[PDB]
Formats: structure tokens, C-alpha cells, sequence
RNA sequence: UCGACGUACUUCAUAGGAUCAUUUCUAUAGGAAUCGUCACUCUUUGACUCUUCAAAAGAGCCACUGAAUCCAACUUGGUUGAUGAGUCCCAUAACCUUUGUACCCCAGAGUGAGAAA
RNA sequence: AUCUGUUUGGUGGAACCUGAUUAGAGGAAACUCAAAGAGUGCUAUGGUAUGGUGACGGAGUGCGCUGGUCAAGAGUGUAAAAGCUUUUUGAACAGAGAGCAUUUCCGGCAGCAGAGAUUUCAGCUGUU
């Protein structure tokens, strides 16, 4: 007595018409089971009445919760509404097929005049639709059911354990892989900038050893030609007269060894100088943000070592769950080759690696951690440390 | 035909497009392939001379056991096949009937004498080289691939003089005379 | 076969075309081996939408056909016999079997339904009304199917009551289309102004509903814009949802600013009073954010729109200057609560609207009004 | 040499259940098959051409008319480079040694209730 | 080394024995030509086949059908009720296209004006 069917796609809600009944009593039969893996034979049975897709993803988790639930949504009740005829709600009722008994009740609120069935005959049409899918639409645009299953499962996972960027640690662990990156990076290029300005000036690079000051004085004085009383003032502003090499540079650039390279050759000297001076303030910036993500991701590990060294320990772990999972000792050795923690001197780092345990689990399985805890633990090394 | 259904083998159980009972077997199909055997009709030929033995045999039988007309008419037809090869004993009367065979009969022809005295690799081989005119059987060359050699006439199957085959048994152990050929 | 049976269902009409005189025998086999063609072409794999739109074009040049021997030979307008009526018959036919077998082409729907309202005394409008049912029911979410069985019923019929009802099932598909808001507004005002005309017609021989729908358009509108934007979850930086409800407050003033034009075109109706209550609406705040503070750029179009609204429908013939006087002490009380950028564009544009509306279209030699504006605009 | 007796030794049965055999039905309702074809992938077999082990025989001779290969000759390119020849296991590299710089000399899936007096 | 002679790897494959096969065993080529097996793809959809033989269709009337509201009736229950069941009837209202009749009009011909791109439809008057 199955006369409509209802079935829930993560695209949309589909309607169907069942066109003929299947044999209830022969229902185990496997000729009536095999007409359910048949499309040929299945297309006999329903047919596609009606499809109302979801105007977005936002109201496909809204429909996926309310049908876990077992929630009549809005957009359910306008589809079933538009379908559905009216029928009185004792004399005789419209059937429909619903695959959840839970959902039963709720229609039979929202619509008195339509009498639910989910036993073991409508299952069998509702495991058919499933099985045959998009071929049973008709071409009517069901976008691909397969990936949007990917989009709303992920959602509805999630939503349930309420996932958040605040327990996001990976920033922690990109920001450290990236930062001596930076550190090796502006190292290199700025060798190269001493090397390919030796050329022109060889001194100058035994004047200013400390590269980033090199860098932005070779940008200044680009021809070593190029000298006077006000440039050296200006050069002078640059660092300090102090170590004297104001003067010697003017002195020497006038009697120097240095041959002259071509313009365009200078011109890649400032670019790759500038480019040195790029990364440098980079680098900074990004170093700042660590300093801020350890904060707020994990204050008390931060609090007790350092954001720098407590992002090195989340990295080696590989995750700040991670960390928190292991043992103390294995978290002394966790930081052991870089000597991280680093006979009296080595108690004290195996008492700080437990400490840095505590703070850890702390850290995870708070949702919003506090470096109350941290303050106290790292004061209880401090005392360790003054009775060692 | 493809396969046929359940429901159809069913209905259609004596359907056979390939092998029907007048066949017998394709018996002489098969012989005809064992010695190479190039006459469609040389099986049926030869199965009506064995059909003759065993009409003979079967009637001796039915003559009393002491008799002598019996016993001397099986002796001579014991002796007779042996003769020509296709009996390969003469101690048993039951094997007129048991052992005489078209394939007793083929396994006497030319190509297959040939064979067994490795003057051939193969029965095809050795009808080949019988239809070159390699093969003598005495002074004569024979063509004929049919050719029934009895058991004394085995000893004058050879090579002809002038053949090539000759030759290359001579060349490969060193042992041609030119002056021979 | 199915198509055995189809070209069975000829027989009838081409034994009638044959007794007529209207075809041979030669004729009318040269045009059932074109439709055993076309039989074949649809009962088989393969077949496309455009096989149907070529099978229908083909019966449509027989119909012609036959019609042109039918005055030529017969010399009558009908022969009352089944080929009046079973080339039409089997074109419909064509239609449903068209659209049941791809039901996703809304091209061959618009067709099935142009064919049907051409031809209407042949065609009950119930059968109109089955194929929009079911052609609905595919494609809920197609605000332009709504509209069309809207207008289609209040034009041809004009069931207000019914055409109502399409726009209130259609808008309970689809709340975040705006166009399907404006349409519905348009129909009622429509409805109004045809009312209120057919009250104005009696006395010689003898909108707030509107403004409803508009209200709730702006809420149900700017409540669809949130959840997309946002996909699966919200937006946990206060900034970036900040940045969100600003994009609402846009999005929902351009989609009101449509509304302020769509009210221009209707002269029967108060429109100055249609206006001022969606002013009224944008003082409200709304979303947490105030028009005066976070977006002055729509605040001064609101009072732009305020300043001229008792003269903005004022022909220059008509021109009052008490209303005048009217609009321009609105505009000094607007300056003593806005900043100078803010003054100075606003200023600017008053000057223009007056100088382009009225000004420009004055003879300054006949009309007194020309210096008194010109004294205006000076001082503004 | 045969008998009888005694002794020793060899051999012989029979059951329960299922399936296949009737151009439906092998006797049982506990079992399972009734559709006028449109494509694509894969697999098996056989022809045709050529060929190896691996050879053997040429329906045979003349004439005309095409084709292919190898030499000679000539023409082009060629020591200012013809021919032959593993980029594809980073010679844009690996490994070893020397030097320089910064750290290290306790257990490791560490142990598990002592320590101080 | 006119030393030694075992092992490892390659070449080779007598005899005996065992097994399999036999018009001997193979190889290469393909937008070639055949005969078959398996799996997969495709709306692959008449549970009784278009609204229609002037044997007709459209418009409208009536009957019929549907929904809930109200009123009354019957039953049950009560001290009296309230409450519940009703294949009991009626009223107005809201409808479906989903059946049955209906000749009441229209679909022949001419003229008026209107909507859309010479053609399509709607209306009005005369006429068969
Ligand atoms: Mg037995």
C-alpha cells in the first residue's frame, strides 16, 4: 500500500511515485530481490515526481542535522506539501516511504493526512533509489552525489565535535619550519652579496662584517667612486662613527683594489642586497606571529620554556597531541639532540621535561587554556633550580 | 551456436551440430591424423578388409572346436596378416577378432615404416620425402605414400643413390665417396 | 515493437487523408516512411531532445499541407473527419513523451507550452495547468517557471487569487531570489493600480501590502546572504563578520534601491509615501551597524533621496515654493549633524538635482521662480 | 603315485545419502533459470602473410615490360669534422680526507621509592 | 707458477627411469578476416498504450467525488455533565480534474475592431 516514497540526497530532497507494488508475501523470494539490483526491472516500480535541491551548502548541514534528529526542516515541509495530496486523516491517508521511523512521528505533525511506513517493503525501494541514484533522475541536475558527500560529511563531523582553528597547532609547526628557512635563506643570499660586491669593493666586506648592516650599506653607496662629505655624513647616520668604519671607508674606497663592475651588474648587486632586506623584516614579522600563535594555542607550554623552544618541542612530536601523549621520558628525549631542556645539571633538565609534560596536556585538552597553571609549574622549577 | 540457456539445453537435449552418432566417434578422422592419411576414403577402405577378417573369424568360431577345417583355415589367416605385418603375433585366434584394426593396417604404410626407421622425423616428413622421390622400396621408387610394406619387403626400404638425404648422411660423418654417386 | 504500435496509430488518419482526395497513395507512403523514420529514432538508445524537436517540426508542414489541399481540392475550411484533428493530437503526444523522457531540458518545456496556449480552444487551459503542475514540481527552484504560470493565469485569466497563490508557493521554494521578491511586488502594486482604476472608472458612469512584502523581502533576503558566504560554519573572526554584515547592508540597500525605482513607475499610488517608509526602514539600525557611522556613503544617498522627496515628483510647472522651502530646511538640518566631507557631496549633488530638474528646464526670463532658485542654489 | 585324516594358508559379503542420465518429467514438489542486440573492455581458438629449428622439391623454355639490392661511374655534404658511440645511477652529484665554527662525554620503549637524618 | 683441484656461475645434455603430448615444436606482424566465452556501460520505463474515428472537441449547467468548519441525530458514559465512536443526515465554504450525462452555445461562410510575429489566437454583428 506504498503509493510515494521519500528520499533524502545530500543535493536535495527527491520525491518518487511508485508506480506498481512489489509481492510482500514472496518478499525474501530472490527473484524479488534481483529485480531490486536490476535497473530495468526497478524503473517498472517508481518513477521521479518531484526534486528540490539545497540552495546551498550552509542548508545541506542544517537538513543533514534535522534529519539525524528526525526533524521536519522548512524546506522538507515545502516539498511534501507541494507533492503530497490531500487526503482526510481518518477515512483514508496518502502513504509515504520513509527510510527513518524516528522521522515518522514528526511528519505525521506536520501533515495528519499521510501515514508513514519504513518496514522491511519500503527499505527495499529506499536501498534501490540508493543503489541506482543519479540514473533514476532523469538527467535532472543532481550536481555529483559522491562529492558533495565529501563536503557535507566532513561539515557534519566536525559540527558534531565542534572542531575549531583555536586547537589548530599546525601554525605552530609551519611558522618553526619556515622561520629557519628564512634564517639559512637570508644567510646564503646575503654571502652572495658580499662575494658579488668584493669584486667592486673587497674591503668593505672585512670593514662591515655583520651582513644585514653590510646589505643596507652597499644599497647607500653603489659606486665606491661616489664620495663626499655629505654622503659620508649619511653613511655615517648609518650604524654608528663608533667602530670608526665612517672613515675608513671614504679613506679606502679612494685607494682600493676593487675593479669596476658594469651597471647592470650593480644594479643585480642592489636588487639581490634589496632582496636580502626583504626577508630579513619577513622573517620578523613572522617570528612576532609565532610568538603571538604560541599565546593562544598553548600558553602554558610558552610560558614555561618559550614560544620558540615549545614550538621546536611541538614540531619534533609532530603535533601538540602528540606531545602531550608521550611519557616524560621520552619528551626529555624528545628535545635531546638539539639539547631543547639544556650529573646536577642534567637533573634539572629531567625534572623541567616533566613539568613540560604537565604543561602540555594542559595545553591540548583545554579548549581554552589558561597560562595560570604554567606560571606556577615554571615557579616550581625555579625553586628546583635555586636547591640545585 | 552460443550457449545455450538452461531452459533451452533443456528442451534441446539431443542437439549436436558437430558430432552425430553415424560418426562413430570421428574414428577415422583421428586415424587419419595419427599416419597421416591423405585419402578421405582410405580408412573406410581399408575398415571394409578388416570387416572381411572378422566375418571369416566369427563364422570359423561358429564351426566346432576339433574340427580341422577350423583349425587348419585360422592358422592360415594367422599366418597371412602376420606376414604382411598387421598382426603382430600369431599365438592367439581372439586376436582376428580383438587386434585387427585399420590403424593395424596404416601402421604398415610407407610413411610410418619410414618413421619407425627413423628415416624421418615425422610421418609428415616422410610423406614428403616419398612424394620428392627420395624413397626406394628394392630397385623401384615409389611416390605413393599408401604403399603397404610387408614385413620381408622392410628390408629393402632405402634411400635413392643419387637423393640429397643421402649425401648429408654421408657428409656428416665424413664418409662420402663421390665416386659412388 | 513500440514503434509497430505508433505507426499502427497512422493507419487511421492516412486511410482518412485517401478517401478525401486530399493525398495519393504515393503521397501519403512517402510521408509514413518519414515518420517510420522518426518512430524508430524515438523508440531507440541513443535518441536526443533534438529528434523530437525535428519529428514535431515534420508533423507541423504535413498539418500545413494538408490544410493547403484541404481549401485547394475539397475547397472547404474543414472536412469534419479525423484528419482535422489527429496531426494536432499526435504533436502532443510527441510533447509528453518529449519532456518524460528528459525532463531536464527547459528549452523543449517552454516549446511544449507555447504549442498548448497557441492553440486554446483545441487545448483546454486544464491541461495548461497539468503540464505547469508537473513541470513545477521538476524544477521548483526555477523562479522564471513561477513567473511564467504567475503572469500566464493574470493575463490570459487573470485569476489575482490564483496568480497570488504561485508567488506564495513559489517564494516558499525560493526566499533567496530577489528577482522573485520584485516580481511579486510588482504584480500587487499591479493589482492595486488596476483596482484603484477600475474605482476611478465608476464614479464617472455613476500599497501597504506591498511595503509587507518588501519588509519581509529585506529580512528573508539578507538572512540567505549570511548563510552563504559562510559555507559550512561561522565565521569566528570578529572582523571578517563584521565585514559580512556590511556586505548585507549593500547587498540589501542595492535590492531596496530597486524597490525606490520600481515605485517611480506607478503614478496612481502615494509614492512619496511608498518612499518615506523604506527611508523609515534604513534609520532603523540594523545588524549591530548604523548607516550614519560605518557606511556614510549609503546615509547620504538616504538623505539625498529624503531632501527631494516632497519635490521630486513636482513638475516644473507645478513647482511650489513653499516645498521648496520645505526641501532645502531639510537640507540644512541634515549639514548640522554631518561632517564637512560628508557636507561638501552632499552639497554637490543638491545643487545638481536642482540645478538639472528645475533650473535647466525654466525660462529665466518669464518665471520669477528662475532668481529665487538661482538665489537658492548660489547660497546652498 | 594316488586316497582319508590332521595341520597350514588364499578368497568371497553387505550399507546410508546425493547427482546425472526420458528433446518436460529417472519419481522427488523443501528446487534455480520463459525477455527479438545497441555499444565497450578482456580472454580462448582458427584462418591469411612471413619465418626458425631445417631442410627437401620446383609444370621446367624463350620473348617483352616494370621493380629491388650490391659494385663501377658521376653529383652533393665532409678533418672549419663523415661514420660509429648508455643524456636518462642528479660531475648542477655521491663518498673519503683536511681545516674552521657551535655544542656533547648518565641509563633509553630508561629505572621506579626512596631521600635526608 | 710446463702449481694445485675443489666450489660458485655459464655452456652442453649420452644411458636408465618418470610424466605429459603427438597430421613435431615455435616466432613476428594487423584500422585483416572469422567462430565463441566472460564482464561492463546505456532510461533499459505501455500492469494493460495519445484528451479526440463530427463515431468528435471546447465553453457552460447539473449530477457525482474530495477536504475541513458548523448544526442536528444515534450509541456510550454521568446524579446532571464533561468527554469519546459513528458506513446518520443537512448547511455554507474551500476545491480536484478524476467520472457521468447533458444539443444550451461555439468550431461552415461575410463584415467590425483588438493581441503577437503575410501567418496564429480572442471578441462582436449578420448568415447556413
Ligand atoms: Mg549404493
Amino acid at each position: 500500500p506504498i503509493e510515494y516514497l521519500l528520499f533524502e540526497e545530500p543535493t536535495g530532497y527527491a520525491v518518487f511515485k511508485v508506480k506498481l507494488q512489489q509481492d510482500d508475501i514472496g518478499s525474501r523470494l530472490k527473484e524479488v530481490q534481483e529485480q531490486i539490483n536490476d535497473f530495468g526491472a526497478f524503473t517498472k516500480l517508481i518513477e521521479l515526481v518531484s526534486f528540490a535541491p539545497f540552495k546551498g551548502a550552509a542548508e545541506a548541514l542544517e537538513n543533514a542535522n534535522d534529519i539525524s534528529e528526525g526533524l521536519v526542516s522548512e524546506s522538507l515541509k515545502a516539498i511534501l506539501d507541494l507533492n503530497l495530496p490531500k487526503a482526510s486523516s481518518k477515512k483514508k491517508n496518502i502513504t509515504l516511504a520513509i527510510s527513518d521511523k524516528n522521522l515518522g512521528p514528526s511528519i505525521k505533525e506536520e501533515f495528519p493526512y499521510v501515514d508513514c511506513i519504513s518496514n522491511e517493503l519500503a527499505q527495499d525501494l529506499i536501498r534501490g533509489v540508493r543503489l541506482h541514484g543519479e540514473k533514476l533522475f532523469k538527467g535532472l541536475q543532481s550536481g555529483d552525489l559522491e562529492r558533495a558527500q565529501l563536503g557535507l560529511g566532513h561539515a557534519y563531523s566536525r559540527a558534531k565535535v565542534k572542531f575549531s582553528v583555536q586547537k589548530n597547532d599546525n601554525h605552530i609547526i609551519q611558522a618553526i619550519a619556515l622561520l629557519d628557512q628564512l634564517d639559512k635563506d637570508i644567510n646564503t643570499f646575503a654571502m652572495r652579496v658580499k662575494e658579488w660586491y668584493g669584486w667592486h669593493f673587497p674591503e668593505l666586506a672585512k670593514l662591515v662584517p655583520d651582513n644585514y648592516t653590510f646589505a643596507k650599506l652597499v644599497l647607500f653607496i653603489k659606486d665606491k667612486a661616489s664620495l663626499n662629505d655629505d654622503s659620508l655624513h649619511d653613511l655615517a647616520a648609518l650604524l654608528n662613527e663608533d667602530s670608526g668604519i665612517a672613515q675608513r671607508v671614504i679613506d679606502n674606497a679612494r685607494i682600493s683594489m676593487g675593479q669596476d663592475i658594469s651597471e647592470t651588474d650593480m644594479e643585480n648587486v642592489c636588487v639581490f642586497a634589496q632582496r636580502v632586506a626583504s626577508l630579513a623584516d619577513y622573517r620578523r614579522q613572522l617570528y612576532d606571529y609565532l610568538c603571538e600563535k604560541m599565546h593562544t594555542v598553548a600558553p602554558n607550554l610558552s610560558e614555561l620554556i618559550g614560544e620558540v623552544i615549545g614550538a621546536r618541542l611541538i614540531s619534533h612530536a609532530g603535533s601538540l597531541t602528540n606531545l602531550s601523549k608521550q611519557a616524560a621520558s621520552t619528551v626529555q628525549i624528545l628535545g635531546a639532540e638539539k639539547a631543547l631542556f639544556r650529573k646536577n645539571k642534567g637533573r634539572i633538565s629531567r625534572y623541567l621535561a616533566n613539568k613540560c609534560s604537565m604543561a602540555s596536556r594542559i595545553d591540548n585538552y583545554s579548549e581554552e587554556p589558561s597560562n595560570v597553571f604554567g606560571s606556577v609549574l615554571k615557579k616550581q622549577v625555579e625553586q628546583r633550580l635555586e636547591f640545585y | 551456436v552460443r550457449k545455450l540457456k538452461h531452459h533451452e539445453q533443456k528442451l534441446l537435449k539431443k542437439v549436436d551440430f558437430l558430432e552425430w552418432k553415424q560418426d562413430q566417434g570421428h574414428r577415422d578422422t583421428q586415424v587419419m591424423r595419427t599416419y597421416h592419411i591423405q585419402n578421405r576414403e582410405d580408412y573406410h577402405k581399408y575398415n571394409r578388409i578388416c570387416g572381411d577378417i572378422r566375418r571369416l573369424a566369427n563364422k570359423l568360431s561358429l564351426l566346432p572346436p576339433t574340427d580341422p577345417f577350423r583349425r587348419k583355415h585360422e592358422q592360415l589367416l594367422l599366418d597371412k596378416l602376420y606376414a604382411m605385418g598387421v598382426l603382430t603375433t600369431k599365438s592367439k585366434i581372439s586376436d582376428l577378432e580383438n587386434k585387427v584394426t585399420v590403424s593395424a593396417i596404416c601402421r604398415r604404410r610407407l610413411p610410418v615404416i619410414m618413421h619407425r626407421l627413423k628415416m624421418a622425423e615425422t610421418i609428415q616428413d616422410a610423406v614428403k620425402f616419398i612424394e620428392q622421390g627420395h624413397v626406394r622400396v628394392g630397385p623401384n621408387l615409389i611416390n605413393d605414400p599408401a604403399y603397404l610394406v610387408t614385413r620381408n619387403m622392410e628390408d629393402y626400404v632405402t634411400w635413392v643413390d643419387n637423393s640429397k638425404i643421402k649425401k648429408t648422411l654421408l657428409r656428416y660423418r665424413n664418409q662420402i665417396d663421390d665416386f659412388d654417386f | 515493437s513500440k514503434t509497430r504500435y505508433y505507426l499502427e496509430q497512422c493507419i487511421p488518419e492516412m486511410d482518412d487523408l485517401v478517401e478525401k482526395g486530399l493525398f495519393t497513395k504515393n503521397e501519403v507512403s512517402l510521408i509514413m516512411k518519414k515518420r517510420t523514420d522518426f518512430e524508430h529514432r524515438l523508440n531507440s538508445r541513443g535518441s536526443s531532445i533534438n529528434d523530437y524537436i525535428k519529428y514535431i517540426n515534420y508533423e507541423s508542414n504535413v498539418n500545413k499541407l494538408r490544410a493547403k489541399r484541404c481549401k485547394r481540392i475539397l475547397q472547404v475550411k474543414k472536412t469534419n473527419s479525423l484528419s482535422d484533428w489527429s496531426i494536432q493530437q499526435r504533436i502532443g503526444f510527441i510533447y509528453q513523451r518529449g519532456t518524460n523522457k528528459f525532463p531536464q531540458d527547459l528549452k523543449f518545456w517552454a516549446m511544449y507550452l507555447n504549442y498548448m496556449k497557441a492553440r486554446g480552444n483545441q487545448t483546454s487551459y486544464k491541461k495548461i495547468h497539468n503540464i505547469y503542475n508537473q513541470l513545477l514540481k521538476l524544477h521548483p527552484t526555477n523562479v522564471d517557471i513561477w513567473i511564467s504560470c504567475a503572469k500566464y493565469e493574470y493575463e490570459v485569466h487573470a485569476n489575482f487569487k490564483s496568480c497570488r497563490n504561485i508567488f506564495q508557493n513559489g517564494l516558499r521554494f525560493n526566499p533567496d531570489v530577489p528577482k522573485l521578491w520584485y516580481e511579486y511586488v510588482k504584480f500587487e502594486l499591479n493589482f492595486i493600480t488596476k483596482l484603484i482604476n477600475r474605482r476611478k472608472v465608476m464614479g464617472l458612469i455613476n500599497g501597504d501590502i506591498a511595503l509587507t512584502i518588501f519588509d519581509v523581502c529585506m529580512k528573508t533576503l539578507g538572512k540567505h546572504y549570511i548563510n552563504k558566504h559562510k559555507g559550512y560554519y561561522a565565521i569566528s573572526d570578529s572582523k571578517m563578520n563584521i565585514e559580512l554584515n556590511k556586505e548585507t547592508l549593500n547587498y540589501l540597500f542595492s535590492e531596496s534601491l530597486r524597490y525606490i525605482k520600481l515605485f517611480d513607475e506607478f503614478l496612481d499610488l502615494e509614492r512619496d509615501y511608498l518612499i518615506n517608509h523604506v527611508l523609515q526602514f534604513w534609520k532603523n539600525d540594523m545588524y549591530d551597524l548604523s548607516l550614519r557611522k560605518d557606511l556614510p556613503e549609503l546615509y547620504l544617498k538616504t538623505v539625498m533621496i529624503d531632501i527631494t522627496l516632497n519635490i521630486r515628483y513636482m513638475p516644473v510647472e507645478k513647482l511650489d515654493i513653499d516645498q521648496l522651502q520645505l526641501s532645502v530646511k531639510k537640507y540644512f538640518a541634515y549639514i548640522s549633524k554631518l561632517d564637512s566631507a560628508s557636507v561638501k557631496s552632499l552639497k554637490n549633488e543638491y545643487r545638481s538635482y536642482l540645478q538639472d530638474n528645475y533650473l535647466k528646464k525654466m525660462n529665466a526670463e518669464d518665471d520669477p521662480r528662475y532668481k529665487i532658485l538661482d538665489l537658492i542654489i548660489s547660497k546652498l
